């Protein structure tokens, strides 16, 4: 028997930039957003869901400075939280 | 300690893994068995383009999410200097991995230049333009043309411009 | 003095479904998304932030029949936790 | 008891509102006091058009948003069967009204028929379009062209389709 399911779902996209924008990215020490990331995913994954995270990590970037951006969290379709329980 | 396979991810206790289980009911992702699981992920990273300059100290992005993602348990595919047609191809041929039927989770990093319309391609200028959509992305990973990802968190990573502007306005304090 | 902040920035944007699809409205009781949304306002908002009441509207869509949809979060650039505190 | 202002929305009590402030430290948003604060929501609803079928039972939507809103300390201003221009301009109306600058949030909930390009205004058809999309929505509430909302937060809510298909895909159990 065939049942239906949703085409699209349990999707989350995060971006380095609001849509218009800039993202920076430094020559030697690598992209902004991207080590910032890893920051957070290494410090948070073990207590917090990534929705939370990627949350985490815009607000690391709420002061502006010469070289500003703001992460963007797009078409969001996760029904659940994810924890990446990392360990297990 | 850092020797180990999660690196410099800090490492969540058995103490811990209850209590985020008590702390809400069933509406977190469930895990596979970390003996059986087979989870994947997909790096394609453009530093050497045709037109546009050179993305230096791209691979600094590269070793950090290549390190990152195997210490969150994924087997970390990189691919580099792509076109919008060739990253379609490899996006498709990522869907179709089998090892997704024994997985419970992706991760998806992009990372290029980019334009309001979508991220660059290799062969990207002004005059021809090779832009690969987000919406494509989407597309690509989704229940009808990856069903093996149905009700599996599949996580997007872009970096990149989605624009000229500074994103900044002026305020007096 | 000026001093520079983001120009988008504490947005979340909630849509009855996802690309490209259909959304479903009931011709005596209302739209299934707005009626789902109060529904979860009401209850959950003393409890729970803006951000984790969308999902938990999501989860309630989660089993498809002859009219699916699948509510959908775009654009955030919430930096915080927004609660209503209803009563205050 | 539903005869207050919060009517059918459940409240949140003096212990739970320390207990969100310790559970999380200073990553919540700042509520304004509420005997000065001046909260204010729109909804923009369109249910009578020329050449697109009547939504019939969006009365019901209104009323239900609208009641809703004001529970959680919103004044609402309800907008019925406008243009796309209609929209942009009640919209622009609305982030220069000085209410905000003593507001700590604001809701707007747009309800109407839609494509996928945006919402459908009181004119659309398909040989003559009147669509407004997402984009223009942020643009005319962000920091530059509402300074008032700056560091707060703007909740945008739409009902409407996003294109022709029924969102869904067949598999066997």
């Amino acid at each position: 028997a065939i049942k239906k399911a949703h085409i699209e779902k349990d999707f989350i996209a995060f971006c380095s930039s609001t849509p218009d924008n800039v993202s920076w990215r430094h020559p030697t020490m690598g992209s902004v957003f991207i080590g910032r990331l890893i920051e957070h995913m290494q410090e948070y994954a073990a207590s917090a869901d990534v929705e939370e995270i990627f949350r985490k990590v815009r607000f690391s970037f709420e002061q502006p400075d010469g070289r500003a951006q703001m992460p963007t969290t797009e078409r969001v379709t996760l029904t659940r939280a994810f924890y990446l329980f990392p360990g297990h | 300690t850092s020797s180990g396979s999660e690196g410099n991810v800090k490492l969540c206790s058995l103490e811990e893994a209850q209590r985020i289980w008590k702390q809400k009911s069933a509406e977190i992702y469930p895990i596979m068995d970390k003996s059986s699981r087979t989870r994947l992920a997909l790096i394609i990273c453009n530093e050497e383009f045709d037109s546009i300059p050179r993305r230096t100290g791209a691979e600094v992005d590269i070793t950090g999410m290549t390190m990152l993602l195997q210490n969150l348990g994924y087997s970390v595919d990189v691919k580099k200097n792509l076109t919008a047609s060739d990253m379609t191809t490899e996006l498709e041929a990522f869907a179709h991995r089998p090892e997704h039927k024994t997985s419970d989770s992706t991760f998806l990093v992009f990372m290029s230049h980019g334009i309001r319309e979508g991220i660059c391609g290799k062969k990207h200028s002004e005059q021809v333009p090779d832009i690969l959509q987000l919406n494509a992305i989407f597309n690509m990973l989704n229940t009808k043309n990856c069903p093996s990802l149905k009700d599996k968190p599949k996580v997007i990573i872009i970096q990149a411009c989605r624009g000229d502007s500074p994103g900044v306005v002026w305020f007096k304090d």
